[PDB]
RNA sequence: GGGGCCUUAGCUCAGCGGGAGAGCGCCUGCUUUGCACGCAGGAGGUCAGCGGUUCGAUCCCGCUAGGCUCCACCA
RNA sequence: CUGGGGCGGUCGCCUCCUAAAAGGUAACGGAGGCGCCCAAAGGUUCCCUCAGAAUGGUUGGAAAUCAUUCGCAGAGUGUAAA
RNA sequence: UUGGCACCUCGAUGUCGGCUCAUCGCAUCCUGGGGCUGUAGUCGGUCCCAAGGGUUGGGCUGUUCGCCCAUUAAAGCGGUA
């Protein structure tokens, strides 16, 4: 959040990279720039961004890329960068400008003089190649026109701005003119101080007066050991250049900057398009799920009112029996039930017994055909509500071809929009093979299209999982424990035991509607499970 | 709307009417025909009035073999406009006749249908006609 | 009076027969020393109406409706 | 000139249809072209003959070129039309 | 009515609207008499026979037309340079 971090790094590169002509550019990905200097006298690589989540200078693993086609961006890099020689490798002061007083021996001869600051701050930072001599921007990344209230501007027109810094001490020491008794202080180590991010900052708070610690951590980052790690902590992977302050989860201790946050990101950067996707999902099958449980609890609510239709239909029936003690001008009846009420009813005057009692059968019908409209409605609503749960049976096992092939099957509902990529099997503690129907459509390529009738099939007895099949293998003792305990602790119900599930010949496992299937004429087996045998 | 997509001249002289008609006088590719007995010229959307006329009366009514396509432009001049200053615009299309000339012959729907479906598109029309059918 | 253009998301619009969508905007959670956000999404739709078309039409056809836009001499 | 005048349009030459099978025949009728071009695009001697399609097959590819049979004729004939 | 032709009138045919006077037609505006009705009655709607009679007063605008206010049983539509 602030540059205590990024001047570790500043320091551990100036250390390194100064001495550098500028030899190529290179440039596909939108906001991963390629850079090979002469640097150390070295064909030398060098990674940036300012991606609007990465921003980071990176002496890099492999490379990923050359364009041949690389942005007019690249094309002022190449044109005024290019050549360009490293006269030191510095930080302007302490918050995360990194400064890089790039010389040229440019193609005049010249020695060509500008500051390249690049304003790292995490997310929405900016490589901003600033004329030194004059302090102009010639080609930036983020605007603010200001078409707002805020400061500053890209345009290569626009002369360069510092945004506003803020009153960082950038160092017992807070008892003088502050106090740590000042309240919740993980915040105000982010209001007060440029060793910063609100993680970073409560980290601190528990290395525990406390700026001994803080100057003397610093005394360690001066040291510039600091044995990386990502500390996977819940998955909350910090990647942290002393082995974990706190927390006390994980340490997967990258020796280099290089590996730490590319092969780690980039391995979660396909995925975190695919976690996008998953949070998305999840909150919106969380919404589907809670939203039509709610709408149908609500249908429930306002239905339980009204019927109003066999009173008086019974009536009607009872004056068309006694249809000749009638006058068309009378309100009330004198009843039997042939049980013998009485009842003196309303009759409408000015109106038929006829009339009124073959009203009374049409607003009998009438409120039997809205409330029976009504109900298939809402049995229509109970199978949705079940098939929530049928989705999310399945979703609790799903994978993430599971999560693209159900945006499939909600295609298929309707409800998203986005080749033979059927199912997968797993191997049972038996050294036999179990195919694992992981969802819907995977249920339906491992049973509907691969496996074989009368074979050993089992669903998770109601609890939320994916369903298994011995396809052609008639599960024994052993084979029908094993494929049940796979399933009885790959459900969410993977702490109860006894996951019961009916097994038999596949023959009987029904079909239907769609996705309504069922195995059926099959005896039950209650299982509990291990985990690892699967693989 | 028939129409010729393609055209030589998108202007004609006018013609005229006179004699009978040369072929296409006797239903033969379908069944139960209506033939002409006089002439005039035709529009695509009063033919194909007659089409949604008796195809609404059969509501798919069988196959027809329409015998004719509006092959005549005719043009329109602009309004309240003098003579001359060169030929008018083009409008639209024509359809030419002759009497004794077949328009639209029916097949695979009863007679009776056929008769009515016809008349109801004949007095569309502002001509004078009769059914046919084949020998 | 006539001619030409246009009616799709709350806004601006593409789409131009076999799935209604880009961006602006509202809602959801991320997080951000630029308060700038961006992120992922989500909802939000009589494709102006009528008719025909087709096996089916925002799309193809015609009409109507409007809105715009252009041009409309001497007694 | 003008289906009153005015704006506008045209003003001469050539090909065609209107043009009523000799010819000719107007309109602010319908349509196209010209104010040239070749010193070989000529004169003459001699020569052989297409346009496209099918087949096959490098780059060749739908389409260069290609053999291949079909093939008054669909091409060419300086240029518009005839 | 808006329009097309250029036919009488250029040795002259006063041209809008309004006043006074009107007056012919009737596909009728009110009144007469009918039939139909998705005409309970009352009011209505539709169509027919019917031109005998009748069919207002003002503000706005030169106006006509139109709008408006208040009526009337109604406040007609055309022709007659």
């Amino acid at each position: 959040f602030d540059g205590m971090f990024t001047y570790g790094m500043t320091h551990e590169l100036n250390e390194k990279i100064m001495g550098g002509r500028i030899t190529k550019i290179h440039q596909p990905y939108k906001h991963d720039v390629i850079f090979h200097i002469r640097a150390k006298g070295k064909n030398q690589k060098l990674l940036l961004s300012a991606h609007p989540s990465y921003s980071r200078v990176h002496i890099t693993a492999q490379a990923y890329e050359n364009p041949s086609e690389p942005p007019m961006f690249c094309m002022l890099l190449r044109k005024h960068i290019e050549g360009g020689f490293i006269e030191k490798i510095e930080q302007a002061g302490l918050d995360r400008i990194m400064i890089f007083h790039i010389k040229s021996r440019n193609e005049i001869g010249d020695e060509t003089v500008r500051k390249l600051y690049v304003e790292i701050m995490g997310r929405h930072s900016n490589i901003i190649l600033t004329d030194a001599a004059e302090n102009v921007i010639i080609d930036g990344l983020k605007h603010l026109s200001p078409s707002m209230n805020s400061y500053r501007t890209v345009l290569p027109g626009q002369d360069y701005k510092l945004p506003p810094a803020q009153d960082k001490i950038s160092p017992d020491d807070i008892l003088r003119h502050l106090s740590f008794q000042e309240g919740r202080l993980d915040k105000q180590i982010v209001d007060h101080f440029s060793g910063v991010s609100p993680l970073f900052a409560k980290e601190a708070v528990h290395r525990a007066t406390l700026p001994k610690a803080l100057l003397a951590l610093f005394a360690e980052v001066k040291e510039h050991r600091f044995i990386p790690n990502i500390t996977t902590v819940n998955g909350k992977e910090y990647f942290y250049l002393l082995e974990l302050t706190h927390l006390k989860g994980e340490a997967r201790r990258f020796d280099s900057l290089s590996e730490l946050l590319d092969r780690f990101y980039f391995g979660k950067a396909e995925r975190d398009r695919v976690k996008q996707q998953a949070q998305d999902l999840e909150r919106f099958v969380v919404n589907e799920r809670k939203k039509n449980a709610n709408k149908i609890k609500k249908l429930e609510k306002t239905l339980e009112y009204s019927e109003n239709a066999k009173e008086f239909q019974l009536y009607g029936e009872l004056l068309t029996a006694n249809l000749y003690m009638l006058k068309k001008g009378d309100k009330q009846a004198e009843v039997i039930n042939y049980e013998s009420p009485t009842i003196t009813i309303p009759l409408n005057p000015n109106k038929t017994p006829s009339e009124n009692a073959q009203a009374y059968f049409t607003k009998y019908q009438k409120a039997k055909n809205s409330v029976a409209v009504v109900e298939e409605q809402i049995r229509l609503a109970q199978e949705e509500i079940e098939y929530f749960d049928q989705l999310i049976q399945q979703l609790s096992s799903a994978s993430p071809r599971d999560i693209s092939e159900i945006r499939e099957e909600l295609v298929e509902g309707k409800y998203l929009r986005p080749h033979n990529p059927v199912l997968e099997t797993y191997e049972s503690t038996s050294g036999l093979t179990i195919l694992v129907g992981k969802n819907n459509r995977q249920n339906e390529y491992l049973t509907t299209r691969v496996a074989a009738r009368d074979d050993i099939w089992l669903h998770t007895k109601d609890i939320p999982g994916s369903h298994v099949v011995i396809r052609s293998s008639e599960p024994d003792e052993q084979t029908i424990m094993e494929a049940a305990t796979i399933a009885a602790y790959f459900s969410k119900a993977k702490d109860s035991s006894s996951v019961p599930v009916d097994y038999t010949k596949i023959r009987h496992v029904k079909k239907p509607k769609p996705g309504f299937v069922t195995y059926d004429s099959q005896h039950t087996v209650f299982v509990t499970p291990d985990a690892d045998t699967v693989i | 709307m028939l129409l010729p997509k393609r055209v030589k001249y998108r202007r004609e002289h006018r013609g005229k009417m006179r004699g009978r008609a040369k072929g296409g006088t006797e239903v033969h590719f379908g069944e139960f025909g209506i033939q002409a007995l006089e002439a005039s010229w035709i529009t695509n959307r009063q033919i194909e009035a007659a089409r949604i006329a008796m195809t609404r009366y059969m509501k798919r009514g069988g196959k027809v073999w329409i015998k004719i396509f509006p092959s005549k432009p005719y043009t329109a001049k602009p309004l309240e406009v003098r003579m001359g200053s060169g030929k008018g615009a083009p409008e639209g299309w024509v359809a030419v006749v002759k009497p004794g000339k077949v328009l639209f012959e029916i097949s695979g729907v009863s007679e009776e249908v056929a008769r009515e479906a016809l008349r109801l598109a004949s007095h569309k029309l502002p001509i004078k006609t009769k059914f046919v059918k084949r020998e």
